[PDB]
RNA sequence: GGUCAAGUGAAGAAGCGCAUACGGUGGAUGCCUUGGCAGUCAGAGGCGAUGAAAGACGUGGUAGCCUGCGAAAAGCUUCGGGGAGUCGGCAAACAGACUUUGAUCCGGAGAUCUCUGAAUGGGGGAACCCACCUAGGAUAACCUAGGUAUCUUGUACUGAAUCCAUAGGUGCAAGAGGCGAACCAGGGGAACUGAAACAUCUAAGUACCCUGAGGAAAAGAAAUCAACCGAGAUUCCCUUAGUAGUGGCGAGCGAACGGGGAUUAGCCCUUAAGCUUCAUUGAUUUUAGCGGAACGCUCUGGAAAGUGCGGCCAUAGUGGGUGAUAGCCCCGUACGCGAAAGGAUCUUUGAAGUGAAAUCGAGUAGGACGGAGCACGAGAAACUUUGUCUGAACAUGGGGGGACCAUCCUCCAAGGCUAAAUACUACUGACUGACCGAUAGUGAACCAGUACCGUGAGGGAAAGGCGAAAAGAACCCCGGAGAGGGGAGUGAAAUAGAACCUGAAACCGUAUGCGUACAAGCAGUGGGAGCCUACUUGUUAGGUGACUGCGUACCUUUUGUAUAAUGGGUCAGCGACUUAUAUUCAGUGGCAAGCUUAACCGUAUAGGGUAGGCGUAGCGAAAGCGAGUCUUAAUAGGGCGUU
RNA sequence: AACCCACUCCCGUUGAAAAGGUAGGGGAUGACUUGUGGAUCGGAGUGAAAGGCUAAUCAAGCUCGGAGAUAGCUGGUUCUC
RNA sequence: GGGGCUCAAACCACACACCGAAGCUGCGGGUGUCACGGUGACGCGGUAGAGGAGCGUUCUGUAAGCCUGUGAAGGUGAGUUGAGAAGCUUGCUGGAGGUAUCAGAAGUGCGAAUGCUGACAUGAGUAACGACAAUGGGUGUGAAAAACACCCACGCCGAAAGACCAAGGGUUCCUGCGCAACGUUAAUCGACGCAGGGUUAGUCGGUUCCUAAGGCGAGGCUGAAAAGCGUAGUCGAU
RNA sequence: UUAAAAACACAGCACUCUGCAAACACGAAAGUGGACGUAUAGGGUGUGACGCCUGCCCGGUGCCGGAAGGUUAAUUGAUGG
RNA sequence: CUUGUCGGGUAAGUUCCGACCUGCACGAAUGGCGUAACGAUGGCGGCGCUGUCUCCACCCGAGACUCAGUGAAAUUGAAAUCGCUGUGAAGAUGCAGUGUAUCCGCGGCUAGACGGAAAGACCCCGUGAACCUUUACUGUAGCUUUGCACUGGACUUUGA
RNA sequence: UUGACUGCGAGACAGACACGUCGAGCAGGUACGAAAGUAGGUCUUAGUGAUCCGGUGGUUCUGUAUGGAAGGGCCAUCGCU
């Protein structure tokens, strides 16, 4: 904190409490006692200890009847209206779409759509699979989960 | 996440100053004096729940003495004669009959006196 | 019904206490934000004698101060954009004007550019004083435009002691000078502190001062390591490893070999890569802009974006603000377009210079004395460097492999140039935040490095909020043609009235109820009459508390405090166990005789990367041997270890 | 006498004044007093020498840095069971 | 301890009764450990200190959710619920935001540090109002005159308490209009606020000419660097 | 800015150093002061007008002179291992 | 030791002046003993003079006091803030017993509130700090000795 | 005559640690006695100083490319009012 070099008053004789600098943590405009610096809140999670949670999450979606499996999922030309109609046939509003590869047409649509996300098998994190009300996977994406998760 | 103390601190001083209602001078309107006054008041209250039981028994015994000597007996002899015969009435009830039911008190003193104690 | 005597004793408060209700002061709290802080991704990394950074004075219709400009002075000329208002802000009014024949406004280029300041014609107390020379023009007591610092390099003329020529002297050309937060390479170089004292040592080659250069710098192509197998310039990151060493062998300091990565590159002294500047081949960016989809009815309301019903757009749906909460009201957003003219980068292919030291390295390698550097403090002390003094050989030669010798191995010093990977941000742009929200965040949200303080260097504040919209209160009355009020008006709301959101506490008042003038002390607590209020009309609620039992504050420090031991006038706000990296134990999980990655790649929290670390075997100082091993003459005994 | 000084008493001590005032007192042509301009300074200056003075600060000035020096010493350390 | 006490209310023996604690018992609750499968028995003073379990505050996810102009946060009363930190419901004020639940992160809880900043008390309407030269009337103006202006009359200085240069200051100078603040009281007055005006040189003082102490100093000599000294010279009045 | 004195200075006295590029002092050095002086001068030290005087000790420590002899540095490198 | 002893001065003299010598512990340029003049210098004694005093009295101005105006300060845990004798962190307004006493100002005085002011300066402690001294330790500026370098010729003496 | 022996050592006493005290018995070699046997100093309890550093005698250890050496390790032992 700027300033605060010399003693405000002398050590003895003035009848005031001892001071050494005007920028002391006790004073009004002084510094912070344990002032923060930028740092990283990064933890370590084992490779196998992360894959066991994916296995546990995926097993709970099947038990809770949130996982929906379909034979391929694609759209022609990027149109939010076109993707909205196709999800209504499956009866899904707040859905996470998982595919083996995110097509450009499917990515452009559903980008502005509110409660819909399109992801990848290796892009699907623990948080998203718990957050959305349904998870819609394709057959190719299922055969890829068993490869990565054993 | 900086936390400000304004709302919680004020809500905590007002709790103490509400218990200091009716005290004199600074004991009811500044927190430093009122906090000490509320603690001392609670200290007296715990102690004086013990003393209330002592002060009332000393008052029942004094009244039974006054009413027994009107019938011709002292307190220490009346208690010895009540134990001797069978009677196990409280001192609180005995002091109530001395003031209100004076005829019933006489019959108890006469019953205790027949036990020659 | 009188008189006397005795007994008893309501009301009457100068002022105080408690409770309640209204005020005043005061500025907390809540909400808010034009201000800050920390990152990420880019930019471009300098400005200056063509006069800088920093300023003084001036400049407008009207006074001051900020912001722009510079006697051509809130501007002049040109291109390019657009498309209707404009004459900058505090900060308003009154005036004068400007223009769809294209203005204010934005961008490129040009012109002007006072005085001070490296300040450079000479001096000076910065913003002042005094000049000389050349050319042109006026006749009076000048004007206009150019020149006149110093040093270095080059060149021309010239010329002392002194004969020749040297020093020296003038005239021209080119360059330099000063400023800047950090990064880089060098010169000089502390102390507090730690070692629980202190000298060697540490702190530390840090702080600080000084000198050069660049957008990066430095270093760089083996007289290098290895170990009889090989590697292959420099720089940076992760390990080896807190190990080998070093050390009043104290406190401490601290490698390398060997591996895993980022980057990829070498070329010359029989003259080369490269670099710089001009001229041309193309590409791409930057300095401004243009288009940019989709909504109605109804209720409450001052005002719908909120309620209820029904729709539409989506490569655009958690943006900002519009009278309360908006994808479809506005500006934007995704996505497409766009440059007269400047800047920049990469690309051709031409010239010029440079690289450049000539010719393979001599006062050099080596040595002696005294110091520095190597993790290494003289130590068995190798290697580098040099202040003093010396001093080789010439490829059948020389240097290293940690005293030294022999044998082997590997290199060729005393001449040069080289990109990338790396460091930093005073400065510009965009995005982001389990950052702050006016005692916080920059000292600085507000005309802040200001006011103020100091001779000076220097130190260094306080101070935000009416309302949606000024609709900012016409008019009447009191008052000094006041200050301040009472009405009336505006507004949804003036106890939102300009010291204006909300408006707490300390502190100061007015009104009502009860208590208080024969009474002794931490002011309460237990019991308790009487009175007042309300209403459920008394086993109720609320306010007072006559009288009475008990009762010497809080914190700290102590064997011990009512202590006449410390601290506090009170209120409000702020104010003290944190973070990073290495570890040990416990709890709780994943894998399991195996577990786990670090740097770094990456589609970027996934996946790869198992170099490394720990475990599966110990004993011994070690060589070494191994379910054993050490001691020992000993398979004896004993120590440690083993199902 | 002016001017320079500061021996005594008293007042003042929250002062009219962070060193004064009223009464008295010493020198007063000299080793005098004084204006303007200048020179010497921090382990340094200056000193007819009191460790005096160097901007109300001197047994080592002020200011900014090392720097949040060190403090086996005092003080303080915030909700509940 | 006091009043008071003498065949005692003193002392010495014996006897019976009663009072007397938070001790023990009775009744109703809460908790720790152990045993058994909710009951039993046996505990529950406490500083330094160890162990266990919780409340509340700000931010992030849950949450493009839910609540809210038929009224959010905040402020101020009342009632009510827990063993506590505390929770909940409401009247008034306010006028736009808040965050159930379960998790995750902390600038996470003040009465003290002769603590820091602002506001306000007590002393107290008390000390003091700054040289003890000195004031008294009349008139005028004015909302209002002890203090302003004029007149009459007293006092004080006069080697100054009168005039004038220099330094220093910088509009304080004069006039018109004013009195909120400033003036240790009031003020119509003012060195105060607003607005105008006011400084005229061949001879006065500067500048220009010359030098003193001293400064700077081309070349120069010296020095790790910065730099020191100094010649020609050119600044510098007192 | 609580001590004005018996404290400091003083004229006079004495000792000692210095031959000039002086001793001495400030300066990493150039240089400057001493001094544009020259032993009747300059520096340091003590005493303190004037009068009468200033006694004994050279063992210690210092200073001056001597140089015979003992020890005695970098340097040198016989000899031995 | 000591107010030594003797003499003078006073009614009375631990001070003063003159001597004695038993100099705890004078002494000759850190000078010895004298000395005219001088000193806001130290000690003692007289004359004059007096409110210095016995012992104070009266008077005059400026405050103090009252009225009008303006308007501080240190201090402060909170106060419904008596005496005495005991007790007690050992000297009590606040504890115990007891005695006194209606409530509130103003002018005065300072006995107490271990009164206010300044984290005691005396004393001790800290493996604290400064500055000063020296034949404390370790260094070092300056001064000085010798070797080598800048640094040469000749003659002579002299050791290997 | 050399048991004031060499390697150990079951088990104890003391004790914060570092240290200290007693010791049967086994293996090697001994000395006295005819032999059973006794002898790991002295009737017992004081006569003592850690680590670092440096020196001396040994050593089937190590020894910075290799063979050696220097240096280091191990055992014994010297230098501290
Ligand atoms: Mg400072
Ligand atoms: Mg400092
Ligand atoms: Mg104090
Ligand atoms: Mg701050
Ligand atoms: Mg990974
Ligand atoms: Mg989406
Ligand atoms: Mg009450
Ligand atoms: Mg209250
Ligand atoms: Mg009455
Ligand atoms: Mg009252
Ligand atoms: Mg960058
Ligand atoms: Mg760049
Ligand atoms: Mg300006
Ligand atoms: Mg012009
Ligand atoms: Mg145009
Ligand atoms: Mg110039
Ligand atoms: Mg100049
Ligand atoms: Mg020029
Ligand atoms: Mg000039
Ligand atoms: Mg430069
Ligand atoms: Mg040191
Ligand atoms: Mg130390
Ligand atoms: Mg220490
Ligand atoms: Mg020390
Ligand atoms: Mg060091
Ligand atoms: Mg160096
Ligand atoms: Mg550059
Ligand atoms: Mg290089
Ligand atoms: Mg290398
Ligand atoms: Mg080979
Ligand atoms: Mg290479
Ligand atoms: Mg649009
Ligand atoms: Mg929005
Ligand atoms: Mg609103
Ligand atoms: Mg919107
Ligand atoms: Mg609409
Ligand atoms: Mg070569
Ligand atoms: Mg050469
Ligand atoms: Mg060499
Ligand atoms: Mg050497
Ligand atoms: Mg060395
Ligand atoms: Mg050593
Ligand atoms: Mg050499
Ligand atoms: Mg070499
Ligand atoms: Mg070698
Ligand atoms: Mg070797
Ligand atoms: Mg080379
Ligand atoms: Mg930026
Ligand atoms: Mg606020
Ligand atoms: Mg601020
Ligand atoms: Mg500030
Ligand atoms: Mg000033
Ligand atoms: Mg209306
Ligand atoms: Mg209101
Ligand atoms: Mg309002
Ligand atoms: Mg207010
Ligand atoms: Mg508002
Ligand atoms: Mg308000
Ligand atoms: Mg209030
Ligand atoms: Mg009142
Ligand atoms: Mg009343
Ligand atoms: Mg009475
Ligand atoms: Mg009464
Ligand atoms: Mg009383
Ligand atoms: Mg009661
Ligand atoms: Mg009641
Ligand atoms: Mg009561
Ligand atoms: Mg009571
Ligand atoms: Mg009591
Ligand atoms: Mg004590
Ligand atoms: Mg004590
Ligand atoms: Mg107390
Ligand atoms: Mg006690
Ligand atoms: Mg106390
Ligand atoms: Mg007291
Ligand atoms: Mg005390
Ligand atoms: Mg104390
Ligand atoms: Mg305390
Ligand atoms: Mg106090
Ligand atoms: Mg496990
Ligand atoms: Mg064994
Ligand atoms: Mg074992
Ligand atoms: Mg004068
Ligand atoms: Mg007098
Ligand atoms: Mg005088
Ligand atoms: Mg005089
Ligand atoms: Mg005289
Ligand atoms: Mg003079
Ligand atoms: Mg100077
Ligand atoms: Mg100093
Ligand atoms: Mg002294
Ligand atoms: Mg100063
Ligand atoms: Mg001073
Ligand atoms: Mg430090
Ligand atoms: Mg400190
Ligand atoms: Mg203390
Ligand atoms: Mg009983
Ligand atoms: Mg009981
Ligand atoms: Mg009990
Ligand atoms: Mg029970
Ligand atoms: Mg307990
Ligand atoms: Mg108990
Ligand atoms: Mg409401
Ligand atoms: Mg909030
Ligand atoms: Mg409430
Ligand atoms: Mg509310
Ligand atoms: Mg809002
Ligand atoms: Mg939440
Ligand atoms: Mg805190
Ligand atoms: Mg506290
Ligand atoms: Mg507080
Ligand atoms: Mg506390
Ligand atoms: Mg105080
Ligand atoms: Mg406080
Ligand atoms: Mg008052
Ligand atoms: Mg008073
Ligand atoms: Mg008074
Ligand atoms: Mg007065
Ligand atoms: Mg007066
Ligand atoms: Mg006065
Ligand atoms: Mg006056
Ligand atoms: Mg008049
Ligand atoms: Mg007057
Ligand atoms: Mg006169
Ligand atoms: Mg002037
Ligand atoms: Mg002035
Ligand atoms: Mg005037
Ligand atoms: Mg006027
Ligand atoms: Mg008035
Ligand atoms: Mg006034
Ligand atoms: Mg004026
Ligand atoms: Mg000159
Ligand atoms: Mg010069
Ligand atoms: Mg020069
Ligand atoms: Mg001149
Ligand atoms: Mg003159
Ligand atoms: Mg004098
Ligand atoms: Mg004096
Ligand atoms: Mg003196
Ligand atoms: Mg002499
Ligand atoms: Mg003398
Ligand atoms: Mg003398
Ligand atoms: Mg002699
Ligand atoms: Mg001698
Ligand atoms: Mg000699
Ligand atoms: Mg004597
Ligand atoms: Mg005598
Ligand atoms: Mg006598
Ligand atoms: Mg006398
Ligand atoms: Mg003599
Ligand atoms: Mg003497
Ligand atoms: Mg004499
Ligand atoms: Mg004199
Ligand atoms: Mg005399
Ligand atoms: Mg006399
Ligand atoms: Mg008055
Ligand atoms: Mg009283
Ligand atoms: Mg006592
Ligand atoms: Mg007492
Ligand atoms: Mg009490
Ligand atoms: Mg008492
Ligand atoms: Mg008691
Ligand atoms: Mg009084
Ligand atoms: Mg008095
Ligand atoms: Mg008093
Ligand atoms: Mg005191
Ligand atoms: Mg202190
Ligand atoms: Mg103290
Ligand atoms: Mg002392
Ligand atoms: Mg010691
Ligand atoms: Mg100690
Ligand atoms: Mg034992
Ligand atoms: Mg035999
Ligand atoms: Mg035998
Ligand atoms: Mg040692
Ligand atoms: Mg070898
Ligand atoms: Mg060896």
């Amino acid at each position: 904190v700027s300033g605060g070099g010399k003693k405000p008053w002398r050590q003895k004789g003035t009848g005031r409490a001892r001071a050494g600098t005007i920028r002391s943590p006790i004073w009004r405009g002084g510094g912070t006692t344990f002032a923060a610096k930028p740092r990283s809140h990064e933890q370590k999670l084992n490779k196998k200890m992360y894959r066991a949670a994916l296995r546990s999450i995926l097993a709970e979606l099947v038990r809770l009847d949130r996982l929906v499996v379909v034979a391929d999922f694609a759209v022609d030309a990027p149109k939010t209206k076109g993707l909205v109609a196709k999800l209504d046939t499956l009866g899904l509003k707040d859905v996470l779409i998982v595919t083996d590869g995110v097509d450009e047409n499917l990515y452009l649509a559903a980008r502005n759509l509110a409660h819909v996300d399109v992801r990848d098998v290796q892009g699907s994190d623990p948080v998203s699979l718990i957050a959305y009300d349904k998870v819609l996977v394709t057959v190719s994406a299922v055969k890829k989960f068993e490869e990565l998760l054993g | 996440a900086r936390v400000k103390r304004g709302v919680i601190a004020r809500r905590r001083h007002k709790k103490i100053l509400k218990l200091a209602k009716g005290y004199y001078g600074a004991r009811s309107r500044v927190f430093r004096v009122a906090k000490q006054a509320v603690i001392k008041a609670g200290q007296y209250a715990y102690r004086d729940r013990r003393q209330r039981k002592r002060q009332f028994r000393a008052l029942w015994i004094a009244r039974i003495n006054a009413g027994a000597r009107q019938n011709g007996l002292s307190y220490s002899r009346l208690i010895a004669g009540l134990k001797k015969a069978a009677i196990e009435i409280d001192r609180k009830v005995l002091a109530d009959l001395a003031v209100n039911e004076k005829a019933a008190f006489t019959a108890i003193v006469e019953k205790a006196k027949a036990s020659l104690a």
